[PDB]
Order: structure tokens, then sequence, then C-alpha cells
């Protein structure tokens, strides 16, 4: 449930999550289609799967 | 408290 971002992701709207690359972002919902939820910095939103590797 | 749902949209590529 530990991830490491891989590129940088800005977030569309505020059902997403922000973050740049090396930001190391905790994962709250796995879901299958290219999109994970997780929290960084107190923030709580979706994200791309292959954005992100596991650590 | 409520979750935000899935993003509808289709995931974005990679940047290259």
């Amino acid at each position: 449930s530990v991830v490491r971002a891989k590129f940088n992701f800005q977030q569309t709207n505020e059902d997403e999550l922000s973050f740049s690359k090396g930001d190391v972002i905790h994962v709250t919902r796995v879901e299958e289609g290219g999109w994970w939820e997780g929290t960084h910095n107190g923030r709580t939103g979706w994200f791309p799967s292959n954005y992100v590797r596991e650590i | 408290p409520s979750r935000p749902p899935r993003p509808s949209r289709p995931p974005p590529p990679t940047p290259r």
C-alpha cells in the first residue's frame, strides 16, 4: 500500500490527487482500470496507477 | 465520511 510517484500528476478536479515525482503516496483503494485512490500530505483522491511504483 | 468517486475519464498516458 506504499507507492512512489514515477511522474508528476496534476489533478483535474478535487476527486483527484496531485503529486510530484518522488512523492510517497499511501494507497487507500485498489481498483483495476488505471485509477487508484490514495493519500498524500493530508489530501485524499484518485491518481493513475501507472504513474506510481510500489515500494 | 464520503469518498470521491473513481474518475470516469480514462487514465492519462504517462508523460513521454
